[PDB]
């Protein structure tokens, strides 16, 4: 095959800021009349794919102007002129000049200012622990960066191996981040068991801060 | 304008094949070629194939030749993948697309379908269990849903009927110990709405074919 | 070479 190399593979880009990707081909893209199959396209999180530029610079009609895709032959380059919160995504060049191949993916990521989490903590409902199992939920709300760490402390114990996380793709609008951690027990565990904790450390915070319940208030 | 239909999610068993459609409109299906392209989850894109559905004429990346066969139904402005085989690697989403045309006009894939996410597995489908997050206490609350012990994915969760957009933060699945998926939606509310606003999470799961409303009230 | 292929592909009007 043709393989479609990408640099940069990561993208973190300032608002207002200009970005660059390079696309290198393994072979020469040109058939016989003289056309470059070179394409460009984005996946914004959620989305199926949508064209850019075509041809190596033709810029698919409703793209706004900030594109660009310039290249001959073996190099290609796509450019962002003035980046915008929307335009975070995954951005992949496209050959089919021979059997049709994408490049792995380019992650462009928004760099905005530290913001610091909202962090609230729900007990579990009653109609789960009439159902034998007890999820405490620790949210993270519309923070920046990525990062974070989220200890939870029963009854001023370490927990270690019974929680899970998942964090939200960066918005689109605030470019922030949101996590929710779960700590997953049986009913006769969270029984034992009155004070309910989650500490989140983060760079917006000066402090840990945690959020705690007892079991029946 | 053009749109390209396809199917919702569905689950197969191992070995056996699945048929995924792609309806095509406001274009003549006979003037663009078709691309399938394949996205594992948190992977690449990867393209399948190529069919002419003038003439049905095709051509297949080489690593899918046996693997995924497209054909075209003109009369019902309709194309088909059919994939055979199925085993745990054939999981992804499968995108069909227009190609603009030749030369000149580019070869590239100008509109797409919202795609076709396929699990395979021998595993029975098994529908989700909605349980409140209720708020407890500046002047800006937070109440959600848990959803836990669905499969397989996706399910999708709006708040009063799409009525309730703005706030809401709806979470990547996550796989439990079980062998079951479990997600979580919130919302950040203001704390005088709480005795005012109602407020209810629609879940729904295609698979199986669960629906479920539950009202998030403070405890 | 598959270049060529592909050409005759989408130029085929039969």
């Amino acid at each position: 095959d043709v393989v479609l190399t990408q640099t940069p593979l990561s993208l973190p880009v300032n608002i207002g800021d200009q970005a660059s990707i390079s696309c290198k081909s393994t072979k020469s893209l040109l058939n016989r009349d003289g056309f470059t199959f070179l394409d460009w396209y984005l996946q914004k999180p959620g989305q199926s794919p949508q064209l850019l530029i075509y041809l190596v610079s033709n810029r698919f009609s409703g793209v706004p102007d900030r594109f660009s895709g310039s290249g001959s032959g073996t190099d290609f380059t796509l450019k962002i002129s003035r980046v915008e919160a929307e335009d975070l995504g995954v951005y992949y060049c496209f050959q089919s000049n021979y059997l049709f191949t994408f490049g792995s993916g380019t992650k462009l990521e928004i760099k905005r200012t530290v913001a610091a989490p909202s962090v609230f903590i729900f007990p579990p409902s009653d109609e789960q622990l009439k159902s034998g199992t007890a999820s405490v939920v620790c949210l993270l709300n519309n923070f920046y960066p990525r990062e974070a760490k989220v200890q939870w402390k029963v009854d001023n114990a370490l927990q270690s191996g019974n929680s899970q996380e998942s964090v939200t793709e960066q918005d689109s609008k605030d470019s922030t981040y949101s996590l929710s951690s779960t700590l997953t027990l049986s009913k006769a565990d969270y029984e034992k068991h009155k004070v309910y904790a989650c500490e989140v450390t983060h760079q917006g915070l000066s402090s840990p801060v945690t959020k705690s319940f007892n079991r029946g208030e | 304008e053009v749109q390209l239909q396809q199917p919702g999610p569905v689950l197969v068993k191992p070995g056996a094949s699945v048929r995924m459609s792609c309806k095509a409109s406001g274009y003549r299906i006979t003037d663009n070629f078709m691309n399938w392209v394949k996205q594992s989850h948190g992977k690449s894109l990867e393209w399948i194939g190529i069919i002419n559905p003038y003439n049905g004429g095709t051509k297949y990346n080489q690593k899918f030749k046996g693997k995924a066969t497209l054909t075209v139904d003109t009369s019902s402005s309709t194309a088909y993948m059919e994939l055979n085989s199925l085993t745990s690697e054939d999981s992804a989403v499968y995108y069909c697309t227009r190609v603009r045309g030749n030369d000149y006009h580019g070869r590239a894939m100008d509109y797409w379908g919202q795609g076709t996410s396929v699990t395979v597995s021998s595993a029975s489908t098994k529908g989700p269990s909605v349980f409140p997050l209720a708020p407890s206490s500046g002047g800006t609350a937070a109440l959600g849903c848990l959803v836990k012990d669905y499969f397989p994915e996706p399910v999708t969760v709006s708040w009063n009927s799409g009525a309730l957009t703005s706030g809401v933060h709806t979470f990547p699945a996550v796989l439990q110990s079980s062998g079951l998926y479990s997600l979580s939606s919130v919302v950040t509310v203001p704390s005088s709405s709480l005795g005012t606003q109602t407020y209810i999470c629609n879940v729904n799961h295609k698979p199986s074919n669960t629906k479920v409303d539950k009202k998030v009230e403070p405890k | 070479d598959f270049q060529d292929e592909l050409d005759e592909f989408f130029k085929n009007v039969s």
